[PDB]
RNA sequence: AGAUGGUAACAUAUAUAUAAAUGAACUCCUUUACAUAGGCUUUACACUCGGGGUGCGUUUUCUUUGCACUUUACCUUUAUAACAAACCUUGGAAUCAAUUUACUUGGAGAAGAGGUUCGUUGAACUCAAUUCAAAAAUUUGUUUUGUAGCAAUAGUAAUUCGUAAUUAUCCGAAGUGGUAAGGACUAUCCUUGAAAAAAGGAGGGAACGGCUUUGUGCUUUGCUACUCUUAAUACUUGUAUGAGCGUACCAACAACCGCAUCAGGUCUCCAAGGUUAACAGCCUCUGGUUAAAUAGAAAAAAGUAGGUAAGGGAAGUCGGCAAAAUAGAUCCGUAACUUCGGGAAAAGGAUUGGCUCUGAGGACAUUAAUGUUAACUCAGAACUGAAACGGACAAGGGGA
RNA sequence: GAGAACUUUGAAGACUGAAGUGGAGAAGGGUUUCUUGUCAACUGUGAUUGAACAAGAGUUAGCCGCUCCUAAGGGAUAGCU
RNA sequence: UCUGAUGGAGGAUCGAGUUGAUACUGACGUGCAAAUCGUUCAUUUCAAUCACGUUUAGGGGCGAAAGACUAAUCGAAAAG
């Protein structure tokens, strides 16, 4: 299975990166609890505008939004910054109003 | 109460209608009036 | 309301002088899947059609006397 | 195990009420309560519905009898006469 | 003044009288507002919000 | 001139709509229609757990996280499925058996096997339609569709677009037993726990086709495709659907009664979460409120409502008045006397937290053996702490 | 608003704690309901509030009830006093 | 006869609510109140509690009996 999300606009606006973004999700989705643990079972892509992660075990989409809240979070974007979904499996961050 | 006969309800509405004060243009030229509260109809 | 499954007597009972309106209700499944909804004085009689072709052919067939409501 | 050494079904009065109360009521409730032979069937299970009126559970016939039991003394005795004749 | 808004809009947002927010400044055109239709339409708009339920987590 | 299937229990009219299965007088029943107690059980609602989706929240640190929504009415004899019962056919029981938590039942016919019906419920069950193979001049197995119709068109929670419209979700499994109802039972009464309107069933068998014709409804002559039941229409019938009354609001907290906007009185239903035996107490979510014939400041006496007090412990007082003393649960132990039932929670002892563990108590399948999965309920052991743990709340003083 | 401790709005701290100042009804009340004004008196302090005052308005049923049935019982008829 | 379960009786027990009212002879006693408030206490499967309806009317009624109650009125109500 396979999932999306997508920073075209905050990176468009240069507010966002998208290697601070894989590398946060490579090192903070734990699987069976561990962080570092993803190995052959899940794995994810970087793209020049979108983040992929595919998936080959239970997990739930909702993960993909959390850890997006925690990074915006930590790096002060919180404010100006939602995550909504488009598709089935497919994230984008918007901004207010 | 909410239950009401024909009759009662038409004489509630009778002192209702009696509670009214006197019109102006007649004064250019009443006592018996009550407040819900505090006179009641027991009738 | 009552649900008929067999399609002689949903002709039958549109062709009786009783019925005024046919409803016509198509909604997407998973392929669209539709009902047919004639208007009786006494009941409203439902037909459930997953077959495409058939839901176009019926109504098609259907004398044009008595009025359609489309309600997508 | 045995749990009233005496009184029996009257353990539903406690203390209360006179010991001689208490067995009375006891000699007569034991009959009250009993099953009888139902005449009609064979089977002993005619129970008492009301003072004066006892119910077999199988035939569902009832029949007048004694307020505490299926039977008086008195009655048998004056059907013993009549049957006699 | 602003009873009347606050009833009604308890009404037509379900919730209760308590749980409904009235923008503080623009008060003006809640008190204008005096039917279900204004204040369904205002509240679309976004001058009475629904405040939400206090939280009561079962974490513990 | 009045239908038919099943051995039987009984079943059958599915027309748009199961409307019609002749039936008089006179009858005989049933429903309406009924107490209390106890547990057992089923269902719905309630609550809760986990998964998926959507939105929000926390984010110094931690958090695959915390919260919200994820809905489905009446009606369709709703069809079916399932279950407690009763009944029918077959069967023919002691080595008695079946069976309940409990006892209940049987040669007046049990178990087993196969059926019928009612009642619960109300889409359960492949339920219905549909796709594919095997049976024959129409049956059994395999797939798709649909929240079974109502029904998504409504509701809810979201994302957008001029400011009315578009779009996406509304589905995968369970646990607790709170409330309500039903069921089948057992038990209690020197207590046996309404009636009628209304409705239904049965026994009975009074009356009997049509067109025409003789005589005086009857015998008669010649011919036969005819009687009821639902719906619609047309015309007659006085105008050939749906009368009248109540419906706001309060119900006490200021709308009632207490002379009042009075700390009083005044009937009924719904009843969330945590702790817990608990609809107790205490705290909390939805809903409601932050109001009470006043406020501010100061803060002594005295009053009133409480706390705490060294040592002594009823010396106080008419009198232990008032207060204090434990008081939950588990384990142990319990006298005199006794109407043998009690006394009894007699008296009187011990333990109780947290954490990490150990043991015990079930359900589901495969060809004696191996996996999947659920409640909280007990018992025991280490460790731990200012020796404390029914930590607040709640909660016997005993004895002669 | 002339005037704000007790009118309204937002924020906070709290309470009621599903045996509730939460929703529905009965008895009783009778317009207290709603809207708009409004403050002479009343609302035991204030008051711009209000169950006060003033002007208008508001209660929609074949299916919820009464209406029907009978009960404890009441009245009346026939008589008889 | 004895033992363990099962079972669920009783004008049985504790106890909220209800229904009352033991004590403080507490507060109040120009009360919130012409009987209230607080704590304490009694009561909860039955001779139980509540509502509405209905019957009994004054030298009468009604009384598990205090001369109690009969609309703040009772060793004879209230009105004229």
């Amino acid at each position: 299975i396979k999932y999306v999300l997508d920073c075209t606009k905050p990176v468009k606006d240069t507010i966002l990166d998208i290697s601070g973004l894989e590398q946060f999700f490579k090192d903070k989705i734990k699987v069976d609890k561990k962080t570092n643990n993803l190995k052959n079972k899940v794995v994810v892509t970087s793209d020049e505008y979108k983040i992929y992660i595919t998936v080959h075990i239970p997990f739930s989409k909702r993960y993909i939004k959390y850890l997006a809240k925690k990074y915006i979070k930590m790096h002060q974007i919180r404010d100006f910054l939602r995550v909504i979904a488009k598709g089935k499996l497919a994230y984008e961050f918007k901004y207010f109003q | 109460g909410s239950i009401k006969r024909f009759r009662l309800k038409q004489r509630l509405g009778k002192c209702r209608r009696q509670n009214r004060p006197v019109p102006h243009w007649y004064r250019l030229k009443n006592t018996k009036r009550r407040h819900w509260r505090r006179t009641k109809l027991g009738l | 309301p009552k649900q008929i499954t067999d399609i002689r007597k949903f002709l039958k009972i549109s062709r009786k002088p009783d019925t005024t309106a046919v409803i016509i209700m198509k909604k997407k499944s998973k392929t669209v899947i539709t009902k047919l909804k004639l208007r009786t004085k006494k009941y409203l009689y439902t037909m459930v059609f997953a077959d495409r072709k058939k839901a176009e052919r019926i109504e098609n067939s259907l004398l044009p006397s008595l009025k359609r409501i489309y309600y997508p | 195990s045995r749990r009233t050494k005496k009184v029996g079904l009257t353990g539903k009065y406690g203390t209360r009420y006179g010991s001689s109360l208490r067995k009375q009521i006891k000699k007569i409730e034991l009959m009250q309560h009993a099953k009888y032979l139902c005449t009609f069937c064979g089977k002993t299970a005619t129970k008492r519905t009301c003072v004066g009126i006892w119910k077999c559970k199988k035939c569902k016939r009832k029949v007048c009898g004694g307020a505490w039991s299926l039977t008086t003394p008195a009655a048998v005795a004056a059907k013993s006469t009549i049957i006699r004749l | 003044s602003l009873t009347l808004q606050k009833r009604l809009a308890a009404s037509v947002l379900k919730c209760g009288k308590n749980k409904i927010w009235m923008d503080p400044n623009e008060i003006s055109e809640i008190s204008l507002a005096n039917s279900r239709f204004s204040i369904r339409k205002l509240y679309k708009e976004g001058l009475i919000l629904k405040k939400p339920q206090k939280v009561h987590s079962r974490a513990r």
